[PDB]
């Protein structure tokens, strides 16, 4: 019971620092899609005129 | 030349050319201006995250 235990906790730590890397990226890819829509409304402001 | 009629007269039409010109560059210059700031916000945020 000791050992299955001890897997169980060395499981688990690892599954945190993925579920980590889980959120890193998806930061990364709604930091570049702010940019692409603020240029998107400049071009259309520009064009109403 | 100016020292006749002739002269002024077609100074008009040359020197209307010359401002064309010279406008439509200051446009260009303006809109490569205007990339190269947001290319830095990008880079700015990116290297953040």
């Amino acid at each position: 019971i000791s050992e299955r235990f001890g897997t169980q906790i060395r499981g688990t730590d690892v599954a945190i620092r993925n579920a980590n890397d889980g959120i890193s990226l998806a930061q990364v890819a709604e930091g570049s899609l702010t940019e692409i829509g603020n240029n998107l409304q400049r071009v259309r402001e520009l064009s109403v005129q | 030349d100016v020292s006749t009629v002739l002269g002024a007269q077609q100074a008009l039409e040359v020197v209307d050319k010359a401002l064309g010109a010279i406008n439509s560059t200051r446009a260009d210059l303006g809109a490569i201006q205007n990339r190269f700031t947001s290319v830095v916000a990008n880079l700015q945020t990116s290297s953040e995250n």
